[PDB]
């Protein structure tokens, strides 16, 4: 199982929590909402378990519950209960996914405002994701004629020159160091050309290790 | 950087938002103009006087002329005035690069039917902002 975690980017050995959460991240993308009900039921007993894990800590952020968090916010971020450089990059990567593939305008206004409060509070890990809304803030700031969605992504550009005299300590390359890449691919739409991938077939040695270790 | 390269986005939104070429927009993107031109200062005076050099140089013969020019001459102006007055504050030598560049347009200005005079008033404030860091170069072409 080391080998599908190379080529679908997703590491459970680096993060289990955070792989799990982008792994259902394409839930969100199902043709059918219903699947998106079950998507954020399952988002919530996940939750309820993995606070049942620490004393009553149901729906109050720790580590090891901030990740179904960011994706309970589309339907806080406090510096002193994590400390951490890769939680805060995880965290925002989940978001900037959460952000490019919606086109919901309440959906993004409500992260654009968590993500410009991320701006101010995280800029020493904020030019990873940037490339990645790159795609959309050009538009935006160029169509767009809502001021309440705007404001934010003022204060996004605001932040961004500000902060940018410093050399990346922390740049777009730094999601491919600790093997949790291409987490954009994975949370992505759906292809449409109903075609198996290659790296179905490494998971057919995957289930013929199973069989073998788990019958006799 | 390259993607960071959005204010040049900024400065066309500007354009578009010309009166010769919504309004809460035009606002937002003036005092975003305003807010950036404190830390990155030369990218925007430079695409603001580029912008200022295509206004000039456009559309004489119709009535867009002394409508749209009258307005946008003090749009302009009035971003430069709150751009000077951003408190900048330091010199990025330039003497002969951009304000060379500067002071052409702006005795094209006050060199010299009825809708000039107020005109005047505003380039003769931007002079006022402008020169309150270098002198020398101003002091070595007088």
């Amino acid at each position: 199982c080391k080998q599908m975690d190379h080529f679908v980017g997703l590491n459970f050995n680096s993060n289990f929590n955070f792989a799990l959460v982008g792994h259902l991240l394409k839930g969100y993308r199902h043709p059918s909402p219903a699947i998106v009900a079950r998507t954020v039921r399952i988002l919530h007993t996940l939750l309820t378990l993995v606070n049942k894990h620490r004393n009553c800590d149901k729906f109050e952020v720790n580590t090891q519950s901030v990740a179904y968090l960011a994706a309970l916010l589309t339907v806080l971020l406090d510096e002193e209960v994590l400390t951490d450089p890769k939680i805060q990059a995880l965290l925002l990567t989940v978001l900037a996914t959460l952000v490019k593939y919606t086109t919901d305008e309440f959906d993004q206004r409500i992260l654009y405002e968590y993500l410009a409060e991320a701006s101010v509070v995280f800029p020493k890990v904020f030019p990873v994701v940037h490339n990645l809304l790159d795609s959309k803030i050009n538009t935006l700031l160029s169509l767009c004629q809502d001021p309440n969605l705007l404001n934010p992504i003022h204060g996004i550009v605001q932040s961004v020159v500000y902060h940018e005299e410093s050399p990346p300590q922390y740049q777009t390359s730094y999601l491919q160091s600790f093997g949790f890449n291409g987490l954009w691919r994975f949370a992505g739409p759906f292809s449409k050309q109903t075609q198996i991938p290659d790296y179905a077939e490494l998971i057919v040695k995957f289930l013929d290790a199973l069989i073998d270790t788990y019958l006799p | 950087h390259r993607p960071v390269e959005w204010v040049q986005a900024v400065v066309s939104r500007f354009d578009e938002q010309l009166p010769i070429k919504t309004k809460v927009s035009t606002e937002h993107n003036k005092e975003c103009l305003i807010n950036i031109s404190k830390y990155k200062f030369s990218l925007v005076i430079s695409g603001l006087t580029t912008i200022l050099k295509n206004v000039n140089n456009m559309r004489i013969f119709g009535e867009a002329a002394e409508k749209n020019l009258y307005l946008s001459q003090l749009i302009i102006l009035d971003t430069l005035e709150k751009c000077l007055a951003g408190q900048p504050k330091d010199t990025m030598r330039l003497d002969e690069t951009m304000l060379v560049k500067q002071l052409l347009p702006e005795i094209c200005h006050f060199l010299h039917n009825q809708h000039a005079a107020e005109l005047r008033n505003s380039a003769s404030g931007v002079l006022f902002s402008l020169s309150c860091n270098n002198f020398n170069a101003v002091f070595s072409r007088i």
